[PDB]
C-alpha cells in the first residue's frame, strides 16, 4: 500500500512561515484529490486546502491568501506554504490522498484513499 | 484454499493450471471475497474464469450483467460444455422459459449458480420482486459487470444502461463486485470505480502492455535526405538477424493511402527489399494471394493501410514500421504489437512528420463530424482526438517509448532494457527532436 508522512512542522512565532510537504510511498500512478486537514486541541478537525491532479486548488477562507498549496508531480509530494501564521493556525496538519492509483509492473494494483501520520505546528 | 481452486480448475475447467500468474491472483482475489475487484485484461486472457471459478466456490448465486445477448450467449454455451448450472434471463426466452427461470430463482436453493442478465433486464419491472428476494435470502455471493467500460463517456461504447448499475452495486452492498473489461485507460477506470460504486480498497489485475522484445523508435521523415532508403536499410537490418540463413522472418509497412501502399511496395521492391501492397482497392482474389505470399515467405514485406489494416497473426514478424502516423495510440499499440510474437527482438519504428499530423488530425474531425450528423454528439468525439494527439505526443517528446504506452494505458513504468531509442541514446534523440524544431 502507501505511507503519507508529513513533515516541515516546528514551532514558529507569529508572523512567521513554515512549508508543510508529504511524502506519498509506494507504486503510485496518481492521486486524485489531495487535501490538507489539520486539527487543534479541543476543535474537530479543518479542511485547509485541496489540490487535484491537474493543478487546480481551493482554501478554507480561514487561509486564503497566507496558505499555498502545490505539487511535485516527479515525486508524489504536496507542499503547504503557510505566511503570517497565528495561533489559530497551532494544529496536527495531514494528509488525505483520495482516489490513489496504485500499480506494480507485474498489473497487481489498489485504488484507494490514505491518511498522513501528521506534523505538529505550534505558533506562539 | 488454493487446493479448492486448483480442484475446481482442473475437474470443472480442465486446466492443469493457471494462464498467468496475473490471472491466478485475480482468480484468489475474487474467491476470498472481501474486496471490489477490477479486472482488465485482452481478450483471451482467461478474464471470464476469474469470476466463474469463484462463483463455483461461493454457497450462493453470482449475477453476470453483459451489456449485448450475443456476448451473453458466447459463455453461456460454453459453461453449459462443462455441465455448470448456468442460465440466461432476456428477451430471446419464451414466456414460459422466463417464468420457469424466475421459479428457480425463488427457490430456497436454485438450481441456477450463475445468471447472466442484460442492463435492461436487471432494472426491469418484471426483475425487481426477484432481485428483493435474492437480496433478502443473502443468496447472492457476486455481482459481476462485464463490459465495465461501457459505463464511461470517455470509453469507445458508453451506455446509458451501465449508469443504473452503480445503484444496484449499492442494493447488492452484502456482496463483493467484480467489473471486466479489456480496454480501459486511467480516465475509463476512474469512471468505472465511481460509477459502479466499487468499495475501496477495489483490487486491480491489469495484464501491462510492455513488450520487452520490441525495440520503439520514430524517425523524422522532414529530416531524412533519402526516406525510402532509411526504410529500406531498417527492413535490412530487422530481417538480417541470422545472415548465414539470409533473409530472415517477415515485416510489415503500414501507410495511409492505397497510393501510397502501391508507391511504398514498388520504392522498396527497387531499392532490393521484396514488399507488396494489401488493401481494399485490390479483387479478394489479389489479396488471398497476396496475404498467402506473406504468410508463406515467398515475399518478406507487406505494405497495408491502416484504414483496411491486417487479417491475419504470424510469429515472426521482425519489424513493423508506420510510414504515416496511426489514427491513435491503441491503434499503434495494436498495428506495432503485430511485431515479435515468437518472443524474438523486433524492431517497431514510427515515421512521423507534422504534415502526417496534420492529415490524420483533419481526417478525425472529419470522420468525427459524419458520426454528429448521424447520431448527434457525444463525449467519445473529444475521446477520438486525445486518443490521437497521444500519439502526436509520444512522436514529440523525448522519453522513454514503453513508458510513454505504458502511462497512456495506466500502466507501471516499465522495466526498458535500453529497449527503445530514448533509452538506448538519450542526447541523439534530443538532437533530432531540437533539428526538427528548426524545420518549424
Ligand atoms: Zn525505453
Amino acid at each position: 500500500q502507501v505511507q503519507l508522512v508529513e513533515n516541515g512542522g516546528g514551532c514558529v512565532k507569529a508572523g512567521g512561515s513554515l512549508r508543510l510537504s508529504c511524502a506519498a510511498s509506494g507504486s503510485i500512478f496518481s492521486i486524485n484529490r489531495m487535501t490538507w486537514y489539520r486539527q487543534a486541541p479541543g476543535k474537530e478537525r479543518e479542511w485547509v486546502a485541496a489540490i487535484t491532479s491537474g493543478g487546480s486548488t481551493n482554501y478554507a477562507d480561514s487561509v486564503k491568501g497566507r496558505f499555498t498549496i502545490s505539487r511535485d508531480n516527479a515525486e508524489n509530494t504536496v507542499y503547504l506554504q503557510m505566511n503570517s501564521l497565528k495561533p489559530e493556525d497551532t494544529a496536527v496538519y495531514y494528509c488525505e490522498a483520495y482516489g490513489t492509483y496504485t500499480l506494480a509492473p507485474t498489473g497487481e494494483g489498489e485504488y484507494d484513499d490514505y491518511w498522513g501520520q501528521g506534523t505538529q505546528v505550534m505558533v506562539s | 484454499p488454493e487446493r479448492r481452486v486448483r480442484s475446481t480448475l482442473k475437474k470443472v475447467f480442465g486446466f492443469d493450471s493457471f494462464k498467468t500468474p496475473l490471472q491466478e491472483s485475480a482468480t484468489m482475489a475474487v474467491v476470498k471475497g472481501n474486496k471490489d475487484v477490477f479486472v482488465c485484461m485482452p481478450t483471451g486472457a482467461g478474464k471470464s474464469l476469474c469470476y466463474q471459478l469463484p462463483a463455483l466456490l461461493a454457497k450462493g448465486i453470482t449475477i453476470v450483467v453483459s451489456p449485448l445477448i450475443a456476448l451473453i450467449q458466447d459463455q453461456v454455451d460454453h459453461l453449459l460444455t462443462l455441465k455448470v448450472r448456468v442460465s440466461s434471463l432476456n428477451s430471446k426466452l419464451s414466456a414460459q422459459e422466463r417464468k420457469e427461470l424466475l421459479a428457480d430463482l425463488e427457490r430456497e436453493k436454485p438450481q441456477t449458480k450463475i445468471l447472466y442478465i442484460t442492463p435492461e433486464m436487471a432494472a426491469s419491472s418484471s426483475f425487481q420482486p426477484t432481485l428483493n428476494s435474492l437480496v433478502s435470502r443473502h443468496l447472492l455471493s457476486y455481482l459481476v459487470v462485464d463490459e465495465a467500460h461501457c459505463v464511461s463517456q470517455w470509453g469507445h461504447d458508453f451506455r446509458p444502461d451501465y449508469l443504473r448499475l452503480g445503484a444496484l452495486r449499492s442494493r447488492l452492498g452484502h456482496a463483493p463486485c467484480v467489473a471486466l473489461t479489456a480496454t480501459a485507460t486511467p480516465q475509463v477506470q476512474e469512471d468505472v470505480f465511481a460509477a459502479l460504486h466499487l468499495k475501496k480498497p477495489v483490487a486491480i489485475f491489469k495484464t501491462p502492455c510492455f513488450r520487452a522484445n520490441l525495440f520503439y523508435d520514430v524517425q523524422f521523415k522532414e529530416l531524412i535526405s533519402d526516406p525510402y532508403g532509411n526504410l529500406k536499410d531498417f527492413c535490412l537490418k530487422a530481417l538480417g538477424q541470422e545472415a548465414d540463413k539470409g533473409l530472415s522472418g517477415c515485416g510489415i509497412v503500414y501507410c495511409r493511402t492505397r497510393e501510397a501502399c502501391e508507391q511504398l511496395a514498388i520504392e522498396l521492391s527497387c531499392r532490393g527489399v521484396n514488399a507488396k501492397a494489401y488493401h481494399a482497392g485490390l479483387k479478394a482474389s489479389e489479396r488471398t494471394l497476396v496475404q498467402n505470399d506473406w504468410m508463406e515467405e515467398k515475399v518478406p514485406v507487406i505494405v497495408a493501410t491502416i484504414s483496411f489494416g491486417m487479417g491475419v497473426d504470424k510469429a515472426n514478424v521482425r519489424f513493423v514500421a508506420h510510414w504515416n502516423i496511426a489514427k491513435s495510440m491503441a491503434g499503434y499499440y495494436q498495428e506495432s504489437g503485430r511485431a515479435g510474437r515468437d518472443g524474438k527482438p523486433s524492431w517497431c519504428r514510427l515515421y512521423y512528420s507534422r504534415n502526417d499530423r496534420d492529415q490524420v488530425s483533419f481526417l478525425i474531425r472529419k470522420e468525427v463530424a459524419k458520426l454528429q450528423e448521424k447520431r448527434g454528439n457525444k463525449a467519445s468525439d473529444k475521446a477520438t482526438i486525445m486518443a490521437f494527439d497521444a500519439l502526436v505526443t509520444f512522436c514529440e517528446e523525448l522519453g522513454c517509448r514503453h513508458a510513454a504506452i505504458a502511462k497512456y494505458f495506466g500502466d507501471a513504468l516499465p522495466a526498458c532494457a535500453k529497449g527503445c531509442d530514448h533509452c538506448q541514446n538519450p542526447t541523439a534523440v534530443r538532437r533530432r527532436l531540437e533539428a526538427l524544431e528548426r524545420s518549424s
